[PDB]
RNA sequence: GCUGCAGUUAAAAAGCUCGUAGUUGGAUCUUGUGGAGGGUUCCCCGCCCCUUGCCUCUCGGCGCCGGCCCGAAGCGUUUACUUUGAAAAAAU
């Protein structure tokens, strides 16, 4: 099931089959490239990327026009960032709650929810530093971890 | 079930269900031996010969010996296909 | 039976629409799906008469192969069976039971009642459940006339019909009976019986 | 269920009704289709599940809109399934 | 050419050299020069197949092929007009390394892309002899002895595309690799 | 959280065959689970069987006959060496007349029948009897 | 009780969740014939790209009529596993 949930559901997505292109697409494997470069400047992340692909165009999965991932062409042009988004993506709940829980101290509901995003997060960081992606010394420090969200 | 000259050594030989391949024991008072004439085909008539059929008692008390009945039909000129 | 003598006329396909033969209940089985064809746009499933006439002839089959007539016991408990299972004894060697079963009439050698079998023709599978679970007892095959949900367990073959109590039970009685006696060779094919459908319909309030 | 179903070769219309995880080989419920608006004229595709406020390139403030599942459209003509 | 148009090949060869002169003569008069570019091919093979009948092999360079493809239907149209009885199929020649850990010296040369295995090799060179169609599914039976034949399903529409060219795609796929294919259409599509 | 493959694999063959199937169906599939039911096949406990691609995993259809009467895995992959042996064809097997353990072996995934043949050991997956 | 026990009611599942050591971890990266021992394919040699994987030598023996051919030296990325050898006092 989840990790932090009891509840157990199966809503995942489903790619076809056929790995081959869209027969009818008129955008090249070049063009989508550009498409990305310009989408990213704007400073939208690889998942929005990829919403905005799949809703106004007809590019169902960058992966299968192009060869790589989107994230190795942010990567392959100096556009992704420093840190990864996931672990920004948590951070920033982190942050949002650890304000509400100064605010008023008697949620003690909101202080059981911020002790489970920040094991979360440790979990996370464990597994981007043995990959080579952060500073071996890198650290989750409430007050370094505010100014770390931007 | 034979040994080192040949000649078998056993009481008898159970038969087996012929919708589930496990043998009939002698105390399975559910297992039934239904015996299905045959006709020649041409008058539309009964001629001697049937097809005997062995359905065991487990699969009679699930409610499957109706479906398995059928199919081993099926499997002959009973019904030939297009049901 | 695969061949073009015993295929359906439609003769007998206006017999099974005048007597409602094809019309089921508003309930089903996970085991009478197969004999279903549709279900109605008012809540009632419709029974493939093709698989009816197939599911006939093996029983007709099934009751051909007996070398003695005489232990081929029909039962019915019902009001809606008891006048057809009468003239099927006539119609053919088979020894009745319309009416209360007494338990124990298989399995006692001591009742007088006690009769031994060797085929077992049964109406309504769930009003008769006593003679079914007393031939789970002493290797008794059977056959039985269900609907879209009658249950089957120690059942063989399952003649799908309304018999909800109608004409039909009465129709599939006499067209037993009579594919029965033309397979045996005591009457011939397609010239049509002197007998009557109507010998084997019940008394609804008479006159 | 008979005891005797085979599996490798299910029903046409039944391999439909089950999840989309749940059947032989996966395969999703969604399609691309080719919305029309009245007015400006542009053959802009668009996904079925959209989930993003789409835009005809040209004389429309709206052109679909993003709901629980399938987005529902203002007044797009055609919506041809693209069948690639 | 039609002898420099075979390099690593040990270049002397009569069929491969007849066939190079005929398709690149047709890449000569500008006919048809805008959609063939004077590109070069690698090698071909006639052999026979299991109806009585014979059938002809280009190998391609891999790079080219996704451009050969672009003309592929139109191109062996004309090439069996000018090639009666015989049939043409595009492949690129695909290079295969054997598995390091022990079927050749391991030297910690080079990690062996997995793009450089068998099965990768024996999966897409089986996509591209169906080539106007497109694979929409595969099977393996494993029969009563071991044996194993693979069933593969091939797109409903480009039928009359591919549907008398299945029994030559048998013969010399059992010839590139020795699996024994069967393939077939799938009733509907979902 | 699926940790080993081939325990359910054997185990789903297992409760579909006690109840009166004719076709089971196991997901996901692999290598192991596919050289194992080639050796449950050469000997005549299983019939015929067909591998699904789906560009993952695969699933497999299997048709049964009644022939088979257990399967099953022994969880640690434990070591026997040829002189261990006996003291496991006697603890697994119902009796010496029939029924196999099936061990990989430097010479692949093999019954002890021949284990013994070839003269090698390796480490136990199951047993079908 | 490892083979091999038990935990609804007989003795017994921490009030509840998080969490480092420990224990456990999804799928995937090479196959057919000509001879040999064993049959009617399949299981010491080499062949579809590979087959002890190569190299390049050098000093010393094995060949032919100097010139050219093949055994040795490097080891193949490392382990666990399995099999064989060596080496292990007598008495019991
Ligand atoms: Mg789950
Ligand atoms: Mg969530
Ligand atoms: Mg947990
Ligand atoms: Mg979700
Ligand atoms: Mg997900
Ligand atoms: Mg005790
Ligand atoms: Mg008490
Ligand atoms: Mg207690
Ligand atoms: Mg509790
Ligand atoms: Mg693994």
């Amino acid at each position: 099931g989840r990790m932090h949930a009891p509840g157990k559901g199966l809503s995942q997505s489903a790619l076809p089959y056929r790995r081959s292109v869209p027969t009818w697409l008129k955008l090249t494997s070049d063009d989508v490239k550009e498409q990305i470069y310009k989408l990213a400047k704007k400073g939208l992340t690889p998942s929005q990327i990829g919403v905005i692909l799949r809703d106004s165009h007809g590019v169902a999965q960058v992966r299968f026009v192009t060869g790589n991932k989107i994230l190795r062409i942010l990567k392959s042009k100096g556009l992704a960032p420093d840190l990864p988004e996931d672990l920004y993506h948590l951070i920033k709940k982190a942050v949002a709650v650890r304000k509400h829980l100064e605010r008023n101290r008697k949620d003690k509901d909101a202080k059981f929810r911020l002790i489970l995003i920040e094991s979360r997060i440790h979990r996370l960081a464990r597994y981007y530093k043995t990959k080579r992606v952060l500073p071996p010394n890198w650290k989750y420090e409430s007050s370094t971890a505010s100014a770390l969200v931007a | 079930m034979q040994n080192d000259a040949g000649e078998f050594v056993d009481l008898y030989v159970p038969r087996k269900c012929s919708a589930s391949n496990r043998i009939i024991g002698a105390k399975d008072h559910a297992s039934i031996q239904m015996n299905v004439a045959e006709v020649d085909k041409v008058t539309g008539r009964f001629n001697g010969q049937f097809k005997t059929y062995a359905i065991c008692g487990a699969i009679r008390r699930m409610g499957e010996s109706d479906d398995s009945i059928l199919r081993l039909a099926k499997a002959d000129g009973i019904v030939s296909k297009n049901f | 039976g695969a061949l073009d003598v015993l295929q359906m006329k439609e003769e007998d396909v206006l017999k099974f629409l005048a007597a409602g033969t094809h019309l089921g209940g508003t309930n089903l089985d996970f085991q009478m799906e197969q004999y279903i064809y549709k279900r109605k746009s008012d809540g009632i499933y419709i029974i493939n008469l093709k698989r009816t006439w197939e599911k006939l002839l093996l029983a007709a089959r099934a009751i051909v192969a007996i070398e003695n007539p005489a232990d081929v016991s029909v039962i019915s408990s019902r009001n809606t069976g008891q006048r057809a299972v009468l003239k099927f004894a006539a119609a053919t060697g088979a020894t009745p039971i319309a009416g209360r079963f007494t338990p124990g009439t298989f399995t006692n050698q001591i009742q007088a009642a006690f009769r031994e079998p060797r085929l077992l023709v049964v109406t309504d599978p769930r009003a008769d459940h006593q003679p079914l679970t007393e031939a789970s007892y002493v290797n008794l095959p059977t056959i039985a006339l269900c609907n879209t949900d009658s249950p089957l367990r120690y059942v063989d073959i399952a003649i799908p019909c309304n018999n909800k109590g109608a004409h039909s039970v009465g129709l599939m009685w006499w067209m037993l009976a009579r594919e029965v006696l033309r397979m045996r060779g005591t009457i011939s094919r397609e010239h049509p019986w002197e007998v009557m459908p109507d010998l084997y319909f019940y008394r609804d309030p008479e006159e | 269920m008979p005891l005797a179903k085979d599996l490798l070769h299910p029903s046409p219309e039944e391999e439909k009704r089950k999840h989309k995880k749940k059947r032989l080989v996966q395969s999703p419920n969604s399609y691309f289709m080719d919305v029309k608006c009245p007015g400006c004229y542009k053959i802009t595709t668009v996904f079925s599940h959209a989930q993003t406020v789409v835009l005809c390139v040209g004389c429309s403030t709206v052109l679909c809109q993003p709901t629980g599942g399938k987005a529902r459209l203002t007044e797009g003509c055609s919506f041809r399934r693209k069948q690639h | 050419s039609a002898k420099i148009v075979k390099p690593n090949g040990e270049k002397p060869d009569e069929f491969e050299s007849g066939i190079s002169q005929a398709l690149l003569e047709l890449e000569m008069n500008s006919d048809l020069k805008a959609q063939l570019r004077e590109l070069n091919i690698t090698a071909a093979k006639e052999i026979e197949v299991g109806g009585g009948r014979k059938a002809i092999i280009i190998f391609v360079p891999v790079p080219q092929l996704k451009s050969f493809q672009k003309i592929q239907v139109r191109l062996v149209r004309e090439l069996e007009k000018k090639f009666s009885g015989k049939h043409v199929v595009f492949i690129a020649q695909r290079r295969i390394l054997p598995k390091p850990t022990r079927k050749s010296r391991t030297k910690n040369k080079q990690k062996r892309p997995r793009s450089r295995t068998l099965t990768a090799v024996h999966d897409a060179i089986l996509e591209d002899l169906v080539f106007p169609s497109e694979i929409v599914g595969k099977r393996i039976r494993v029969k009563l002895d071991g044996s194993r034949l693979i069933k593969v399903h091939l797109d409903k529409a480009q039928q009359n595309n591919v549907e008398h060219k299945v029994e030559t795609f048998s013969g010399v796929y059992k010839k590139l690799t020795g699996k024994d294919v069967n393939f077939e259409f799938p009733e509907f599509q979902l | 959280v699926r940790m080993n493959v081939l325990a359910d694999a054997l185990k789903s063959i297992n409760n579909a065959e006690k109840r009166g199937k004719r076709q089971v169906l196991i997901r996901p599939c692999s290598k192991v689970i596919v050289r194992f039911l080639t050796v449950m096949m050469k000997h005549g406990y299983i019939g015929e069987f067909e591998i699904i691609d789906d560009h993952r995993a695969g699933k497999i259809v299997v048709n049964l006959t009644g022939r088979l009467n257990k399967c099953g895995v022994i969880s640690p992959r434990f070591d026997v060496q040829l002189k261990d042996l006996e003291k496991w064809q006697n603890n697994l097997l119902p009796s010496r007349q029939f029924g196999f353990i099936v061990l990989t072996t430097s010479a692949g995934i093999m019954d002890h029948e021949e284990a013994r043949r070839k003269h090698t050991g390796g480490k136990i997956l199951g047993f079908f009897f």
